[PDB]
């Protein structure tokens, strides 16, 4: 019964944080300031597990290694092994040939399949060995009361039902209920996807348990302040605890590409079976007595399957998958190397993944003007005018007033990327102070605090008063920031270009509006002021306390805001132009705010600049907002409030009639069925986080992907892609190279089928019209696997031969891998053309030594008894038995030579699938050095000494070679006619029967 | 789905222009056929109509049997007559041409030395002269075996017989080797027109040696004559008998299976150690009774 | 005679054939 248990998991979790603090000291049995004893907490803490994770469940030993044993066409390729040695049989039973013939092949089967699954396991395995070098868990032991007295145990020995406290720094131990609390901002950033700093509190607040704030919650850590509350859930019970295991159970669903894999098993084996085993049927149906008839199936048939082609591919994705290995984004599994480029829509999370996750100077209002930062982390961006004094000074009151500081070895580290113990407001702005005007170490040390006010609880006021270094006038200066509505309260001078000025209503409404304006546009806002002392009535010497007032508090001196927001990763922005320019839906999920949310969204074009949500609409126009047709609103915004309460063909409508789709509020578990949702249109996803509410949607994606700095690991181990430098541009790449990868091995399957096809005819023939045996296995085997091995991995490298990024991505149902034109060419018309010439090879031979072709006709009867040593040709001469084998197997050699020839033409005509090759060029390096290796090897392997002896394969003599010349031209020939036609006329006819 | 057997205006696959894709495939293999086809045409007109251009392989010839057995056992009982009736048949229709009726036709037979006579050179390998003449052959030179009316007939019933035969090869002059033979085994001073051959208990270390051979030839000579050789070929000698030789086991240990091998000497003659029959000759006997 | 055949020379040049083709894909490979 866990698939019921697989179900209350994809649900809404459920809670009890809204009781009077009695009824809570009532349920759980436990004391609010003294809490429980410890030999009842020695009795919980052994009814039923230590406050941890059950491990990963998944441990599967050095055995998985069957794995990449089998799959779609290895176990496709496994019959036949198992067929060759059946095959094998009755010559090891019937004094024949075992010893050297049928045995070597399965050996050769096993050891290439063996090969196939040796290379494709030891690269998934060191790449499941460098992603385990990343985990560093420090486990943080929680302060736990225990009675009285505050005994801090470790992290594993606490229970369900007993106090803790977090002061700050303290990661939260597990799943508490806040009866108490100072100030105490918690982060949440990685559960919920929560960005800004949230405070904590025990009143009740919400409903939804998440957003609530008498609750925290596991692995977020607390910012600031302390408090004190009791713990609701511990271990698995927790709710990163229900969200772990749910994305550790969950599928990881078929990628597009085992399955382009899958649909040409079908056409291989597919017509292998319905031709081969019914085509031996046929042997027998003549008049073979059926005891001998099928002595030669096993083998026959054999050559129909295209032993080699499962390493070629093995290593068209291993180039690729090392290319993308060098640009900083890991693939754990092979096959996901393809899936990017077959998206037609980009689920991405804002915190963590489209962000730095870390607050920054936005926007800044001086002069009654509003100037935006540089808010990227590599500084390529767009720095103000510095120049106005109106900075400089409201910049020396930010750089002064701060209880936030550098650590130790914060220098080398971007001045952004680098650490900051301290606030979030204080970080950030510290942060823009150091880089927009000079080095803040000698700034705070020139002016000595005199009595500072940290952050209060009745308005908003945090000040602090400094001596006069300046030249000028030595008065006192005295510095405040605060909210603007409440320091607009008690403020009354100005300052502009150097010079006072008072409040005029006409500014305190541009200043009412860019307030309302700036702080609309998502960005927590900051007012920013200050004032000189009368140094008449307060002297030089005269150092204040912290009692009574001892300044004028009211007629300060306003200088500006000063915006700040989580702000995009810099290489977002145009990644996303890309992502549609290829017309990849984007949509955005998020478990953020709908205001915050708005702002980032437009900022990134996922939501263009211009379209209207349902609510825009509706505020604008000034009518109720259920008078607008949703028809209207090309983009909308959903609160996962309604997303809850709502069914499938609903969220079918919504991402059906709406482009621009940005979800907020959304539970971790609330984005599976998102990604499962634009999954029931028949679409493929790629999903992309930071932190654990993504673990679910990022599993259940065709692929996942995630962070590996600002990540957390239950969603670095669940999706199906990791990004290393966190250079999200990165992504750009992807969907470009599994795009490109598709359209490469279209040519490199075209490319050994053809060779099937001269490959088999002659085994077929042979039995026709009983004349000896034109190509032999050996030679099957040095093309399917020796010389067409590196030209079917050159032909991997070609480059594009369109815009790539131009075209929309792939239909899964139309645009087949393998489609049913490709065959039409290459076991249609080239093969075909490729058998004429080897075929033409092999009869000259036996032609020109003394056998004329009409005379060949029932022969291999006489031919192929080993006693017949008096065999006469049409010219009279008598021909023992390994004479006329030794020019059997040079009838073998050289149709292989022959072959590799066509070949030639072959793999020139299979570079471009459309391009004239005089357009495309033989630019590809690899592919000049296959023709010549193929080559190569091909001559080094006739000609050398007891070549004859080993493999059966002798010297040609020279008139041999050219013999597949006007062939392979004919052929390079038939086809770029082929490739130019549909240059120019691709509408009627030629392009749709041939175009593979 | 797996379901596209008849669907509208369109068969299993497509159908509504299967005449354009089908009528693409006549023409083209029709035309992928009268290109390979004047290939091979070509590839007609350029061999010799008259010799081989290329013979090297058959460089050294080899000795045959008559009676070509399953694996060169000889396996029969001198009793049962049905125990020997696949090899003396086999034996029947080899000679089947050699009889003296049969080439009666002097047109095309001339009768040539009765004893080894020298080279009946013909003129050139063109066609410039008529038709040659084939020297004739009568059973008469293989004497007790097939040598007509005088004993045979159960064609080694008793003790067993058998012809080798060379292997025709258009235009060898058979070289035989000369006066001073590098160690030719017991032969007689006729070395100058005939080329040998001998047989062996075993090759060349100590032998389950059981047998005493008797050879029959033209005139009295164990070989080839060369007033026969080489062959000009089927188109300008058809019919024609090149040499056949006998040779005779009388002593034979019966119910045991001994080994023989025949070679065959000369310049002109070589041996392979992969072909137990280029040069040589292998049979193994069993008279079983 | 016409039945002997110089293999070996033949076979001593495709062998030479083999290798000068060879390193010229070598030298095609590291454009450097
Ligand atoms: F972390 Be995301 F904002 F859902
Ligand atoms: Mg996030």
């Amino acid at each position: 019964k866990e698939r019921d248990m697989d179900e209350l998991k994809k649900e809404v979790s459920m809670d009890d944080h809204k009781l009077s603090l009695d009824e809570l000291h009532r349920k759980y049995g436990t004391d609010l300031s003294r809490g429980l004893t410890p030999a009842r907490a020695a009795e919980i803490l052994a009814r039923d597990g230590p406050n941890a994770l059950t491990p990963p469940p998944t441990t599967p030993e050095w055995v998985k290694f069957c794995r990449q044993l089998f799959g779609g066409f290895s176990m496709l390729l496994w019959i036949g092994a198992i067929l060759c040695f059946l095959a094998y049989g009755i010559q090891a039973a019937t004094e024949e040939e075992p010893q050297n013939d049928n045995l070597y092949l399965g050996v050769v089967l096993s050891a290439v399949v063996i090969i196939t699954g040796c290379f494709s396991y030891y690269q998934e395995a060191k790449s499941s060995k460098i992603m385990e070098s990343f985990k560093n868990m420090v486990p943080q032991q929680a302060l736990v009361i225990r009675n009285g007295e505050k005994m801090s145990i470790n992290a594993e020995e606490v229970v369900v039902g007993d106090l803790v406290e977090v002061k700050g720094g303290d990661r939260i131990p597990a799943d508490l209920r806040i009866i108490s609390a100072n100030g105490c901002k918690v982060d949440n950033s990685s559960l919920t996807g929560e960005s800004e700093p949230q405070t904590r509190s025990p009143d009740f607040t919400n409903e939804n348990p998440l957003e609530t704030r008498n609750i925290a919650f596991f692995s977020t850590n607390c910012v600031e302040g302390t408090a004190r509350g009791i713990v609701v859930y511990t271990g698995d019970r927790t709710v990163m605890g229900r969200i772990a295991t749910l994305a550790s159970g969950l599928e990881g669903g078929q990628t597009p590409i085992a399955a382009e894999i899958e649909h040409f098993i079908h056409i291989i084996t597919g017509v292998a079976v319905f031709l081969g085993v019914s085509f031996f049927i046929l042997s027998l149906i003549l008049e073979y007595t059926w005891l001998e008839a099928v002595i030669f199936l096993i083998g026959i048939i054999v050559a129909n399957v295209p032993e080699g082609l499962l390493a070629t591919v093995t290593v068209c994705l291993t180039l690729t998958a090392k290319r993308m290995a060098r640009k900083n984004c890991l693939v754990k599994n092979l096959e996901a190397v393809e899936t990017l480029g077959s998206t037609s829509t980009i689920c991405s999370d804002k915190t963590g993944t489209l962000t730095q996750n870390r607050m920054t100077v936005a926007h800044m209002w001086s002069d009654n003007q509003i100037h935006e930062a540089d808010t990227t982390e590599n500084q390529s961006g767009v720095s103000f005018d510095k120049t106005s004094a109106t900075w400089l000074a409201l910049s020396r009151i930010a750089g002064l007033c701060n209880r936030a500081v550098f650590q130790a070895n914060q220098e080398n580290l971007p001045i952004l990327k680098r650490a900051v113990a301290g606030d979030a407001s204080e970080s950030a702005l510290l942060k823009c102070i150091e880089l927009c005007c000079g080095s803040v170490k000698e700034m705070r040390e020139r002016y000595t605090k005199i009595v500072e006010i940290p952050f209060n609880s009745t308005n908003k006021y945090q000040l602090s008063i400094h001596k006069n270094p300046n030249t000028a006038e030595p008065r006192h200066l005295l510095v405040m920031k605060g909210a603007p509505e409440r320091i607009l309260d008690r403020c009354s001078s100005i300052l502009i270009h150097g010079k006072e000025q008072p409040l005029d209503e006409e500014l305190k409404d541009a200043f009412q509006n860019a307030y309302l304006e700036l702080g609309g546009l998502g960005e927590r806002v900051l007012g920013f002021c200050h004032l000189f002392l009368p140094d008449e009535q307060f002297p030089e010497g005269f150092q204040f306390d912290t009692d009574d007032v001892n300044f004028p508090l009211d007629n300060l001196c306003f200088v500006g805001l000063i915006s700040m927001i989580d702000p995009p990763r810099a290489a977002v922005p145009d990644a996303v132009g890309k992502c549609r320019s290829a017309g990849i839906k984007v949509i955005m999920v998020t478990g953020d705010h709908p205001i915050t949310a708005k702002a980032i969204a437009k900022g990134v074009g996922i939501i263009s600049e211009g379209n209207e949500t349902v609510e825009d609409i509706a505020a604008r126009l000034n009518i109720p907002v259920s008078q607008v047709n949703p028809r209207d609103a090309k983009a909308c915004v959903v609160h996962g409030s309604d997303l809850k309460d709502m069914t499938s063909e609903q969220l079918d409508d919504i991402l059906k009639y709406h482009t621009e789709i940005v979800f907020a509020r959304t539970s971790p578990q609330q984005k599976l069925i998102i990604v499962e949702g634009c999954q029931r249109q028949g679409a493929i996803v790629a999903v992309t986080g930071d932190g654990v509410n993504d673990s679910p949607a990022s599993k259940k994606a065709d692929i996942g992907v995630a962070m590996g700095i600002a990540g957390s690991d239950v969603s670095k181990q669940a999706a199906d892609m990791i990004l290393l430098d966190d250079n999200f541009a990165s992504i750009v790449t992807g969907v470009e190279e599994g795009r490109l990868i598709f359209d490469n091995l279209k040519k490199s399957i075209a490319y050994t089928l053809t060779s099937n096809i001269p490959e088999i005819t002659p085994f077929l023939i042979f039995i026709i019209a009983n004349i000896p045996l034109p190509l032999g296995t050996v030679t099957i085997l040095c093309i399917d696997l020796g010389t067409d091995m590196v030209p079917a991995i050159s032909l991997a490298y070609e480059q594009a031969e369109s815009d790539i990024m131009k075209r929309q991505p792939r239909n899964p149902k139309t645009d087949k891998l393998v489609n049913e034109q490709l065959i039409s060419m290459a076991y249609g018309q080239i093969g075909m053309i490729q058998a004429l010439g080897g075929f033409f090879t092999y009869f000259v031979i036996l032609a020109e030594n003394g056998f004329l072709p009409i005379h060949l006709l029932g022969l291999r009867v006489n031919w192929d008894d080993r006693w017949i040593n008096d065999v006469e040709d049409s010219y009279g001469q008598q021909w023992t038995y390994e004479q006329r084998k030794i020019v059997e197997f040079t009838c073998h050699t050289p149709f292989f030579v022959t072959i590799v020839v066509v070949q030639w033409a072959d793999l020139v005509i299979c570079k471009t699938r459309r391009n004239s090759v005089f357009q495309q060029g033989m630019k590809n390096k690899i592919l000049i050095f296959g023709l010549f290796e193929e080559t190569a090897l091909a001559a080094f392997l006739s000609y050398c000494p007891g070549m004859g002896v080993a493999l059966r394969m002798y010297p040609l003599k020279p008139t041999w070679w050219f013999c597949a010349f006007p062939y392979s031209l004919l052929i390079f020939v038939y086809d770029e006619v082929r490739k130019l036609i549909i240059r120019r006329r691709p509408g009627g006819w030629v392009e749709k029967e041939t175009y593979y | 789905f797996i379901w596209n057997s008849e669907k509208k205006e369109f068969l299993g696959r497509t159908g509504g222009s299967w005449f354009k894709i089908l009528l693409f495939y006549v023409i083209f293999y029709g035309c992928l056929a009268g290109i390979f086809i004047g290939t091979i045409q070509v590839m007609l007109l350029t061999i010799s109509e008259f010799k081989p251009t290329y013979q090297d392989r058959v460089a050294p010839p080899g000795l045959t049997q008559i009676p070509q057995s399953q694996k060169t056992e000889i396996s029969f009982r001198p009793n049962d007559p049905q125990s020997y009736e696949s090899y003396v048949v086999s034996i029947v229709r080899f000679l089947e041409k050699y009889k003296d009726l049969a080439q009666k036709d002097d047109m095309i037979f001339e009768d040539c030395g009765n004893v080894p006579s020298e080279l009946k050179e013909r003129g050139e390998y063109n066609n410039e002269r008529g038709e040659r003449k084939v020297c004739r052959f009568r059973l008469e030179w293989l004497g007790n075996c097939s040598g007509l009316n005088d004993e045979t007939y159960g064609y080694k019933d008793g003790k067993p017989c058998v012809i080798i035969k060379l292997n025709r090869v258009l235009g060898f002059k058979p070289k035989p080797p000369k006066n001073e033979s590098l160690e030719t085994y017991p032969v007689m001073k006729y070395n100058p027109y005939v080329l040998p051959v001998h047989c062996t208990g075993k090759r060349d270390e100590d032998k389950e040696k059981v047998g005493t051979m008797e050879y029959f030839g033209l005139g009295g000579y164990p070989g080839f004559p060369l007033q026969y050789y080489p062959y000009y070929g089927k188109l300008l000698q058809p019919k024609y008998l090149q040499p056949l030789m006998a040779v005779q086991f009388t002593n034979l240990t019966m119910d045991t299976e001994i080994r023989i091998e025949c070679k065959a000497y000369g310049e002109n003659i070589g041996y392979s150690e992969k072909d137990r029959f280029q040069g040589r000759f292998d049979v193994k006997i069993e008279v079983k009774s | 005679d016409p039945f002997y055949y110089d293999y070996e020379t033949v076979r001593n040049g495709g062998l030479i054939f083999a290798a000068l083709a060879f390193i010229v894909g070598l030298i095609i490979i590291l454009s450097k």
